RNA sequence: UGCGAAAGCAGUUGAAGACAAGUGCUUGUCGUUCGUUAUAAAUGGCCUCG
């Protein structure tokens, strides 16, 4: 059965993500809504939507904290200069009435470089002197230029820069030890 | 919208109703069906057009810790 | 309120607070919150001691 | 017939010594980090951080 | 954090009728005796001058229609409550009955009296009557079925009958104002022809309004008084108008503060309005080149812009008018919870406010001497720097080529009373810190000399309003 | 319970224990910038007296606003009068009118005193 | 600093110790004390979300 049948979507589905553990599927498009749907695979009942006016979503990703398995999070991006993060973790998902969500506006001096935040993936970054491990949030320039990001906090933590025009990036991790 | 009943419990006097909110998740209530009305629509508050209230806002945006400004 | 972006010597302002800034602190795990402490030196015959929790992702009063 | 009864609080304490500068702050957030303790000179006060409310 | 605050910077009633800014005169062959509007949508107006009667869009403000049959002069363009039927006057003494905006019909003619036939006037509850009155000095009522003889003929004035009003709610009542300065108000229930009573003006009546069913306001003469029927007596008279009244029209229940307005006009070129619930008092009049003989205002339900003619006796009209990606539409009807935050852009900043907020001391006081620059938002930006603390500040990097346009303004400042304190603080700093400058600078000597000889004529003034005030004391 | 902070109105709640409210009651350079070095030598109007009427509905500040030192106007101070009113579902109190120098130029309003609710329901007030 | 009104009316701004610089002597300072009611100046200005 179709996912988005039981609530149709208004727009093209510019974005596809399941859960990483949940049986969960998050779409997104135009329409401006977070539509997340519950995939059976007969039913596909709706769990939740979330509309955000005047933030068309180019796309949307899960997040779930590598150390904190607790910790769950949506992030979502279009054509603006903002990006906004939902916290799911606890009950914020189905039983508040209300979501918690979070803009991210801030990119600490190095707005001439970033013109949107449509284009953005989500990453893992061990702190290696602490050991501590983090997600970073990865964004495309106007010049070559990436910009990586907290993705809690929200900080610049570092920009890499290539010849040429930016096309596209991906992410590869490689296991150092235990 | 009518949220379907899927099961029901009727011990002595009480009547237990389940039904599904959001996806799968199962919620109960227990009511006394010797007192209730031949029909009766049992009324239930979900979300629906439920405009988002930041606990760190008031209704115009402005964030709490800050001061009124003089308008005159 | 300046966070100085030390890599490149940059800086971050976040400007009107009640009051002038007598502590900072990032206070979390990784660094969710700034905890401050503010004065208020209008008042010259006491000390009128503020603290404020801002979430560091969108510099909002999470606790005042 | 009449009686007196402190009811309301007072300022938030600090630590007031002079040679010690950026540890003034005595207020703390919990390990789970759902809700901040803040001494006053009469009591402590624990407010939950979601709701913004004094919880106790 | 909050927001950086901004930088801060008559009557109701008289605010809402400057809104009739755009003005139109258009030119007749001879005085507009009479205007009338069309009660219904679009409200057009007609205007009777010379042997013409001219109807005039709303929206366009043009001649949309023109009645040209008339031979001889028209007296009257008043259209029936359903506004399809207008009734004119002759000096012939030839009533003719046309279809509004089908001028080439006439559905009925009538002979009213071989005099001149100055008012005739549609009754207002009933649509078959129509009242005509002439200089015979009978005041006719015919009816459209009946075009051989009048239902009723009313007499008993002594001179010219040229004001008829119908009152509202007792349409059994008529009134009939002559220029014995007397108003008779005659029953149609009864025989008729005999009034009920008279109300003497003392003053010939130019014309007879009923602004509400118990009063009727009486323009005659210099001055326009009200009558109450239940007292039957003039409430109220107001006499401010110069010249002799000639013209008034009601309006109430419309968008303005005031529910409702009276104008009269004067024949002194003044129309002025008055709210009857303020005892009939003033609150507005403008001013035309001549003789006003005619006003009307737009009625209630214009819908649209409201217009206010003013008709003068060289023909000329005058109109003042008060104007009246599939999914991106989506809003969110069908969603569990939508998300607002999206904040409106604060309203755009001068240059002055965007060099306070920045610190720019010395160029927001450059940007207060500038040409075409208000000078009360002169006047605010340098408060703001004394408020700032910043005066020195603003002064120190400066010599003669920049310190002229702040004292030329002060040249002009010092005679303000609003700007003398504020002119004599910049002014006493500068001296304070441009001592040697001045020395070597002759411009500036000169800025003083004429500074010094106006700063003189101010403290002249100034004991001289002491001098007014302590002789004003003894008075009471 | 409102504290006449100077330039601003704490309305705090004594039976919660927590602040309700800090609103700016006067102009001045209170949150457009933090005053530096010899900016801090500028005082901001101070509110000098705060009443209520016996309706609960108006709101009558006093205020005295000093001058910059250093100044031919240095020494006359102004003293204004705002009446501020505010619907009781509301927080925030609206000022409605003002009176620059009351009772005559550089002369204090030492006293107010608002009317019993005999005299215009409550809605009159005295200064002297 | 005291009183008073906002105008004003009276009255203060001392001694020791230590350090630095210049040449025992001179000057200046004090995160030093006792006593009395008692210019500034390290190029250094306030965020983003249309």
């Amino acid at each position: 059965k179709d996912a988005n049948a039981s609530h149709p979507s208004h727009s093209a589905i510019q974005s596809l993500s399941f859960h990483p553990s949940k049986p969960l599927l998050l779409t997104g498009g135009y329409d401006k809504t977070l539509r997340i749907y519950h995939i059976d695979g007969k039913t596909n009942h709706l769990v939740t939507s979330l509309h955000l006016v005047g933030s068309p979503i180019q796309t949307c990703t899960f997040y779930t904290s590598l150390s904190n398995q607790n910790q769950q999070n949506i992030f979502t991006a279009g054509r603006r200069r903002y990006m906004h993060s939902w916290d799911l973790s606890l009950e914020n998902l189905t039983h508040s009435q209300t979501a918690k969500i979070e803009k991210f506006s801030r990119l600490y001096g190095h707005e001439s470089t970033q013109r949107s935040f449509e284009n953005f993936k989500v990453a893992h970054l061990q702190n290696s002197q602490t050991n501590s491990v983090h997600g970073i949030v990865l964004l495309q320039g106007n010049n070559g230029w990436i910009n990586i990001l907290h993705s809690t906090s929200g900080l610049w933590l570092m920009g890499c820069k290539i010849e040429g025009v930016i096309t596209d990036f991906c992410i590869d991790y490689q296991p150092i030890s235990r | 919208r009518k949220v379907p009943i899927y099961n029901a419990f009727i011990n002595k006097d009480l009547l237990n109703v389940s039904w599904l909110q959001n996806a799968t998740m199962p919620y109960f209530k227990n009511l006394q069906w010797r007192e209730i009305p031949n029909e009766y629509t049992v009324e239930i508050s979900l979300n629906w057009n439920n405009k988002n209230k930041s606990a760190d806002r008031d209704l115009h945006g402005k964030d709490l810790a800050s001061a009124t400004n003089y308008v005159e | 309120m300046s966070l100085w972006q030390l890599e490149t010597n940059s800086q971050q302002f976040l400007p009107r607070l009640n009051g002038i800034i007598i502590d900072c602190q990032v206070l979390g795990p990784q660094g969710n919150y700034y905890s401050l402490i503010l004065q208020m030196t209008e008042n010259n015959s006491n000390s009128d001691y503020q603290f404020l929790l801002l979430n560091a992702s969108d510099l909002t009063s999470k606790l005042s | 017939q009449y009686k007196l009864s402190v009811v309301s609080g007072g300022k938030p304490a600090l630590n007031n010594l002079s040679s010690v500068t950026g540890n003034k702050n005595i207020a703390r957030l919990s390990q789970d980090q759902r809700n901040y303790i803040i001494p006053f000179n009469n009591q402590i006060k624990v407010y939950s951080v979601e709701t913004r409310q004094c919880v106790k | 954090s909050t927001a950086r605050p901004r930088i801060i910077t008559t009557t109701p009633e008289q605010r809402y009728w400057r809104q009739y800014t755009s003005a139109q005169l258009v030119k007749e062959h001879n005085s507009v005796t009479h205007i009338s509007f069309n009660p219904q949508h679009p409200h057009d107006f007609a205007v009777t001058s010379s042997t013409r009667v001219q109807i005039f869009s709303s929206r366009t403000r043009q001649v949309i229609k023109t009645f040209s049959r008339f031979k001889d002069v028209v007296y009257s363009a008043s259209f029936r409550s359903d506004g399809k039927l207008l009734c004119a006057g002759d000096a012939t003494g030839l009533v003719s009955v046309y279809d509004s905006y089908n001028p080439r019909t006439i559905l009925l003619s009538i002979n009213a009296s071989t005099h001149p036939t100055h008012v005739t006037k549609f009754h207002t509850q009933d649509n078959k009557i129509l009242a005509t009155a002439s200089d015979d000095r009978v005041t006719r009522l015919w009816d459209i079925s009946n075009a051989y003889e009048p239902q009723l003929e009313l007499t008993g004035a002594t001179d010219y009958v040229r004001t008829l009003s119908f009152i509202p709610a007792a349409p059994h009542l008529v009134a009939t104002g002559s220029y014995d300065g007397l108003i008779r108000l005659y029953d149609t229930r009864s025989s008729g022809s005999t009034p009920i009573y008279s109300l003497n003006h003392d003053q010939p009546v130019e014309n007879v309004i009923a602004v509400s069913p118990t009063q009727i306001v009486s323009c005659g003469g210099n001055n326009f008084k009200v009558w109450d029927l239940t007292s039957n007596k003039k409430l109220y008279e107001r006499g401010n108008f110069n010249k002799a009244v000639t013209c008034l029209d009601y309006v109430e229940n419309f968008d303005s503060p005031m529910q409702s307005a009276l104008i009269a006009s004067s024949l002194d070129g003044h129309v002025k309005v008055f709210d009857p619930l303020d005892n009939f008092q003033v609150k507005f009049g403008w001013k035309f080149s001549g003789p006003v003989l005619s006003c009307a205002v737009s009625p209630s339900t214009a819908q649209g812009n409201r217009h206010l003619v003013a008709g003068l006796s060289s023909g000329l009209l005058a109109i003042r008018t008060k104007k009246k990606m599939r999914g991106s539409e989506y809003q969110g009807d069908q969603e569990h919870i939508i998300h607002n935050d999206k904040v409106r852009s604060q309203r755009r900043m001068r240059a002055f406010e965007r060099n306070i907020n920045q610190f720019k001391w010395s160029e927001a006081l450059d940007n207060a001497f500038v040409p075409g620059m208000a000078k009360e938002l002169t006047l605010t930006v340098l408060q703001e720097l004394r408020k700032r603390g910043k005066v020195r500040v603003a002064l120190y990097g400066r010599d003669e080529s920049t310190l002229e346009p702040l004292l030329n303004w002060c040249l002009k400042g010092i005679e303000d009373v609003r700007s003398a304190s504020i002119v004599a603080d910049w002014v006493a700093v500068v001296l304070e810190l441009y001592g040697n400058t001045l020395e070597s600078s002759p411009v500036l000597q000169e800025l003083m000399i004429d500074l010094k000889t106006k700063v003189r004529h101010e403290i002249h003034k100034s004991k001289e309003a002491q001098r007014i005030e302590g002789m004003l004391q003894l008075l009471t | 319970l409102y504290f006449p902070h100077i330039s601003a109105v704490q309305i705090f709640d004594f039976y919660k224990n927590e602040q309700v409210n800090y609103q700016y009651l006067t102009s001045g350079v209170n949150n457009s910038m933090g005053k530096v070095r010899f900016e801090l030598n500028l005082q901001d109007p101070i509110i000098t007296d705060l009443k209520f009427t016996k309706d609960g509905q108006w709101m009558i500040t006093y205020e005295i606003e000093y001058p910059p030192n250093d100044l031919l106007s240095s020494k006359d101070l102004t003293h204004i009068l705002k009446f501020w009113t505010k619907n009781d579902n509301e927080t925030n109190w609206n000022l409605k009118t003002k009176v620059i120098n009351p009772h005559g130029i550089s002369v204090p309003i030492t006293k107010i005193l608002p009317s019993p609710r005999s005299v215009n329901n409550s809605q009159g007030c005295l200064t002297a």
